[PDB]
């Protein structure tokens, strides 16, 4: 049941992907650590909530 | 049992650690999520939303609705600044409390491009051309249109499109700037000028306000999470 | 469109009501979510819902307010503003539970020689601050719920000192959005600006937002409408100008659960 | 498919322009923010971007244990006239300001909770006696269950309530809690009441606090020293650290700009002027 | 066994 | 493909020479070092080399925890007129000389950082009272964040700053830090200023220190004893050990030959004569 | 949980240990490297660079620019030494502060071949032949050309190639020598002599300097890392 | 032996924990179950049984 | 001898079945932890113990 | 996710490559130990930085 | 080896 | 599984 994932390697030694291993010891998900394998979304629902889609090169009002 | 050997770090509590721990309520029937509108995945999404700048923090206008209004008038052309602003998004008093400034105060380092949008709130009968400038750091801060002209700038013509956006491009020596006032990581100067002048007809208000907004461009990021000075608890 | 269509000119029709506008600045759909009915997968009360459709999902016009150079701002809560509005209100008070989305249409016309800009904000859970420095969370239900009439913002926090007969009402200071946060950041909430040189109106389409799929509309307001002058009203040279602001709101996709006898609230 | 730790967009090279396309002009009245990048208003070079928004992800922003309360308990001599002090704390993130402000950037939230307990003790009197090592009982009392009235009454049996027995001097105690809300998300703000004032009914009867939902939401932590009274009195404190893990948040809000005044959004006279003097034309 | 990622 | 632990080149057997090839003659004016091996100037036998440069690799040279500072904190009686001492340290490798000298063999460096904390305590007065086991809080305060003014003020809540809670008597605390520089490498030397003195501007305004870049580069460590005042006063010291791991270095420099005098390259009068007397013709 | 048993070494802190430890700044956006010129991978690279020897540490020349200059002259042939030097690269005062000597003082053991290069800084009109010698240890240290002649040596003829290199071959009993003065691991004697004499014409300076440099050959290695005596901190 | 590092939670006693522990009576010959009537698997089974309400809790 | 099972995942991170691993260290079953992988049964032996099967739409008595 | 590497074996017992095993427990590379599997480079950029490549048997100046 | 479930 | 070297 081991989970193996990639580390995003910052400062490299003078020493190819580096991995780390994770095993969950408990039945309840709440006991689990934070994965940090998170997603990003587009800001549109906040930055552009207008009914008619905007084209930046075009006049906002027309 | 298995021969083990304790390393340094044993029994410490790092508040930034990431470990499993026993659940105090086993087999608890969790309420499922529903699809609530407005989910956020990253704090930078909020920094990309335009927020209004308290430009006029003068002794009588600060902490009132008035601090947000930059007054203009139909007066003869001058080469003197309408407003002057240091590009210090987390520490300059006019930027530090904007949504961008507030998120920046939870982090030690910022990087990326910013954009300033101005809204003309005068009558439709009012016309005018303004110059919005950005001078990268290292010379005399611009106090006259002639020096501001020489840096990054937009000449805004007032008309049906009410608003104008100047992008402040990421121009830095360091890969990241600090969220405090520091000369080594200074960002430069924003200043606004009259290119021609505001012209109104008769029976029209000769004075009007412009409002300004700041937000981050998609190349903007922050790092090294820290505590803010913008909230506290004496006792 | 080459055949004449524009972002400034709109027609909205709900039920037996139609709104036209020739000077709009597009319209906002809050958080990008159009109103919808409660899905079976997210459902919680098991009884057959009441869905009034055209009898309630139509445009109700609330009392017109007046914008002047002294005006600090106005606020309304939803569903509260609509509690006495025809069959929407009746359905609201006969059922324990109800949910609803809204089309909010703010109306303010003036002239090419006037100036001013109204910030129109839709706030999810708009909890406002009270008038007391001795007790907290103590605003009475009556004061918290002005109905159609709404409430106003103030430029100055002035604490209720009558400790024996406390006023028990809100004291919403405008630059602090009446809740302790700065107004310049209220733009992270769904909003539009009525800048008189640009547009006569603001139109906001609001989804039902809550931490529950359905709730008590009588105990809880989901949305707050806050209208504040970002730039003060001005005209020609008149020392005391005035222009009206009319608010028209339509419930959308509303459904109700838990039918029983009508709730008769103590509103005074 | 966009990961938090993915690099941001590259800057593309941009040349001169003499066009009818107008990116710089816009109308904020619409409610939208103009999506501009530097190449829209200035000539740019090609940059290959390496920066990431990994540390500003909602997890990362909250992935830190914050102090939410300090509990005081003691173990006195048998002979004293004052009762042995056990502590009772109503669970909340609102007794301290820092984590509260970060959570209040959002209207609603869902998360699993990690609680870490730091326990310290000291001698109270300029005495010279001593105490043997103390064991502490941290009992969670959920709304409904019998709250302890005495450091040693029957409730501390915990047949059904979760309890931690902490030995002084060992690594700080830690447990995890699931999302335990009776709603689909925790409401950081509740614009409503828990009661409807009914016309027919007494004014006093329909009254409730503004913004308050369940009069007891999550129960309390009750803490005691299990050791019997020593001749030398020892006082102990339990600091509680809360970390939201596996977190999701909805509907962004402006941060608190003036000092907190109680559990609600109320502000106190005299704390309302956060901003400093700075002149319009001064850098 | 090993779930890789 | 040459590993650090690979053996050095074998000595090849070399015979007599009567040639026009001149390895022994050269001209150092060019800037080059003559790449000679013994077989170029003497007759050699064949040796199979087994020695390696494994321990002089940049990692290996620095792969050791060095003391960079000693912090003093205490926990006094409640009744004393002096404040409870918490410690503040501005993070640097320059308060001690040994690691500083090794790093200064190079102009620039990149590395991840391992910090290990050794904590010791003792009794101060010829008293006979005692204290219970102490817990220490080591809080990292990054440039910008509120610096603590009191051992117990709100800043110690650490909602966003990293903190270690160390229990006295346990194994020494340890954490790792990434490469956190705002440059692509740490500059061990900066031949410049952080400000340009402008003609038009006041002499006092354009002034800054030579060789100093950010007035606060990395922030501070703030350390305190979490335990409340005991009647008997205890004093504690925290020794900090720094090890550069996953290190890279650029542009070699001569080692420091005279005593260090402050954070910069400055030397003090009287410390400038490192070399001993030895005569030209004396072995 | 899993039955374990603590071994000796548990909870100790070895400053030379190599273990994982929790990161205090998770998900920190690290600045990438750029290709800086001059990267070093091993300290021995620096020991292979020629560095100038302070040969003349006489009471009036030491700690001045003069200590680097070995004075020669057009005087009649003598069999007496120009300079005498013990092969103790880390401890002899003339070698111990050179880049080689300095790296050697961070280690307990050295091994390998060394090379000494001499530069004639006299006029072009000056001619001369010199003998550069290395005597392995165990006999009387050479005080006359006749004894130096018998060991490893180079006869340097001065001419357009300004400089001459003598390689000191690794000749030792032990596999590694110590970085301190110790008779058991003694390395021998370097000495320089006039083979013929320096000859100048008229109108030419009769006195000139030679400079000397030392560096390590590619078979050179050091081991057992230690602290140096060449830096300290009283208080 | 194996390099380990103690995390928070070490040595605590959570009364709701779920861990293995050594058996004090090894190789004990356990008596097998028999098929007793009336087994219950979940407390909610009991809540589904009709029970009589004390409606009239008047003082007498 | 490792046992691998599914966690019923409640609150999800912004981050597919999640598993946990279990190994028994002792020979006696009594030493084992609680699996919590339990079954449910129908309440009939208590709620409906009548000899003639009831149909809820039909008259209970007939 | 285990990493297995060779030890350079110095003093041998009177007892074929010997290996050691490494597993990374943490997501951040900074938490990782030092590999010590480092590379060596040629000293030329320091010892021979001259534009025209030198041949040691030939006259340095010509 | 691994008994999955 | 096992990355050998
Ligand atoms: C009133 C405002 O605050 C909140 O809305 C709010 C929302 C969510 C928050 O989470 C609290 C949830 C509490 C659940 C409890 C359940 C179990 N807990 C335990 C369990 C075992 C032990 C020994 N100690 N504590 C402690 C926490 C806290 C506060
Ligand atoms: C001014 C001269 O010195 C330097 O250039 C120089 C360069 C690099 C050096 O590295 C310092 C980087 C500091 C980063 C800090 C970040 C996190 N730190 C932490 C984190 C958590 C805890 C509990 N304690 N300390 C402590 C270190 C130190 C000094
Ligand atoms: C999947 O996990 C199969 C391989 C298991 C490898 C050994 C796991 C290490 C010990 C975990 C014990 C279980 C935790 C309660
Ligand atoms: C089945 O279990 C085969 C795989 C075993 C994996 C390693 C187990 C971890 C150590 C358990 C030791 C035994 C307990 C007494
Ligand atoms: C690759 O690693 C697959 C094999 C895993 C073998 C067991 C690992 C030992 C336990 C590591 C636990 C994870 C550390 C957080």
């Amino acid at each position: 049941g081991a989970q193996v994932s990639s580390q995003k390697v910052g400062a490299h030694e003078n020493s190819s992907t580096i991995n780390y291993t994770t095993i969950n010891y408990y039945r309840d998900s709440a006991s689990n650590a934070a994965s940090k394998q998170d997603f990003s979304q587009d800001p549109s629902k906040f930055t552009e909530p207008i009914k008619d889609v905007l084209i930046k090169t075009a006049p906002m009002l027309n | 049992g298995l021969p083990v050997m304790n390393t340094p770090g044993s029994n410490q509590y790092l508040t930034a650690d990431n470990f499993q721990s026993p659940c105090a309520l086993p087999e608890f029937d969790v309420t499922p999520p529903i699809d609530i509108p407005g989910e956020v995945k990253n704090m930078m999404e909020l920094a990309e939303i335009d927020t209004m700048i308290p430009f006029d923090l003068s002794a009588t206008k600060k902490n009132t609705m008035e601090m947000y209004r930059v007054r203009l008038s139909d007066k003869p052309h001058t080469d003197d600044p309408i407003l002057c602003l240091s590009l210090s998004p987390a520490s300059d008093p006019r930027l530090s409390h904007t949504m961008l400034g507030e998120i920046l105060n939870y982090y030690t380092h910022w990087a990326g491009s910013l954009k300033f949008t101005f809204l003309f709130c005068g009558s439709m009968m009012a016309t005018g051309k303004l110059l919005v400038s950005y001078a990268p750091p290292g010379a005399d801060p611009p106090k006259k249109r002639k020096e501001a002209m020489l840096g990054t700038h937009v000449i805004w013509d007032i008309g049906l499109q009410s608003s104008c956006t100047m992008v402040v491009p990421w121009i830095s020596n360091t890969t990241y700037r600090q969220t405090i006032d520091d000369s080594f990581t200074e960002g430069g100067y924003i200043s606004v000028f009259y290119q021609t002048r505001i012209v109104v007809p008769l029976s029209t208000p000769r004075e009007m306000d412009i409002l300004g907004f700041v937000s981050a461009c998609n190349d903007f990021s922050v790092r090294l999470l820290r505590d803010t000075t913008h909230i506290e608890q004496k006792a | 469109e080459a055949c004449g269509y524009s972002d400034r000119v709109l027609q909205l029709t709900l039920g037996n009501s139609t709104i036209t506008t020739q000077e709009a600045a597009n319209s906002v759909v809050a958080y990008g979510r159009w109103p919808e009915y409660l899905r079976d997968s997210e459902a919680n009360p098991v009884d057959q819902p009441t869905e009034p459709d055209v009898a309630a999902c139509r445009f109700y016009t609330l009392d017109t307010v007046s914008w002047t150079k002294e005006s600090r701002g106005w606020w309304w809560k939803l569903p509260d503003a609509l509690r006495d509005m025809g069959l929407f209100g009746q359905n609201m008070y006969y059922h324990y539970l109800g949910r609803s989305g809204y089309t909010v249409h703010v109306q303010c016309n003036a002239s090419k020689f006037h100036q001013g800009a109204l910030g129109v904000f839709a706030v999810p859970e708009m909890c406002l601050a009270g008038d007391s420095n001795t007790t907290t969370m103590h605003t009475s239900y009556q004061n918290a719920n002005p109905g159609e009439k709404g409430g106003t913002f103030t430029g100055t926090f002035t604490p209720d000192n009558n400790q024996t007969s406390p006023a028990r009402r809100f004291c919403p200071v405008d630059y602090l959005l009446g809740n302790g946060t700065l107004l310049g950041n209220a733009f992270v909430f769904p909003h539009q600006i009525i800048n008189l040189r640009t547009n006569n109106c603001a139109t906001l389409v609001l989804p039902y937002v809550n931490s529950l799929s359905i709730d008590s509309m009588v105990k809880h307001n989901n949305w707050g409408i806050a209208i504040l002058p970002l730039a003060p009203l001005n005209f020609a040279s008149e020392s005391s100008p005035e222009i009206p602001i009319t608010l028209t709101i339509a419930p959308m996709c509303c459904e109700f659960n838990g039918l029983r006898n009508i709730t008769l609230p103590r509103l005074q | 498919a966009a990961t938090s730790r993915d690099a941001l967009p590259n800057t593309e090279a941009s040349g001169p322009t003499h066009s009818k396309e107008i990116p710089a002009l816009t109308a904020v009245e619409t409610g939208a923010t103009n999506p501009l990048v530097p190449s829209d208003t200035v000539q740019t070079r090609h940059v290959v971007q390496h920066r990431s928004r990994s540390e500003s992800s909602i997890e990362s922003f909250f992935a830190r244990g914050a102090c939410v309360t300090i509990m005081t308990v003691d173990n006195p001599a048998s002979t004293t006239n004052k009762d042995k002090l056990f502590a009772v704390w109503k669970i909340t993130y609102k007794d301290t300001v820092q984590l509260r402000r970060k959570l209040e950037f959002f209207t609603y939230s869902r998360f699993d909770m990690e609680l870490t307990f730091v326990v310290t003790a000291n001698f109270t009197e300029t005495n010279n006696g001593h105490a043997l090592n103390q064991v502490y009982q941290i009992m969670y009392v959920p709304p409904g269950a019998p709250v302890p009235e005495k450091w040693d009454d029957y409730t501390w049996q915990t047949s059904s309530n979760p309890s931690i027995f902490y030995t002084y001097g060992t690594a700080p105690a830690r447990i995890s809690v699931p999302y335990v809300g009776i709603s689909n998300a925790y409401s950081h703000f509740y614009d409503g009441f828990s009661k409807v004032p009914l016309k027919d009914q007494s004014a006093a009867l329909g009254d409730s606090l503004y913004g308050a939902a369940s009069l007891n939401d999550f129960g309390i932590l009750a803490v005691r020293v299990v050791n019997d009274h020593n001749p030398t009195k020892v006082t102990s404190k339990i600091r509680v650290y809360l970390k939201p893990k596996h977190i999701r948040v909805w509907c962004p809000r402006p941060p608190r700009a003036v000092a907190y005044y109680g559990p609600g959004v109320d502000y106190k006279d005299g704390t309302l002027t956060p901003l400093s003097t700075k002149d319009l034309t001064t850098y | 066994g090993s779930s890789s990622t």
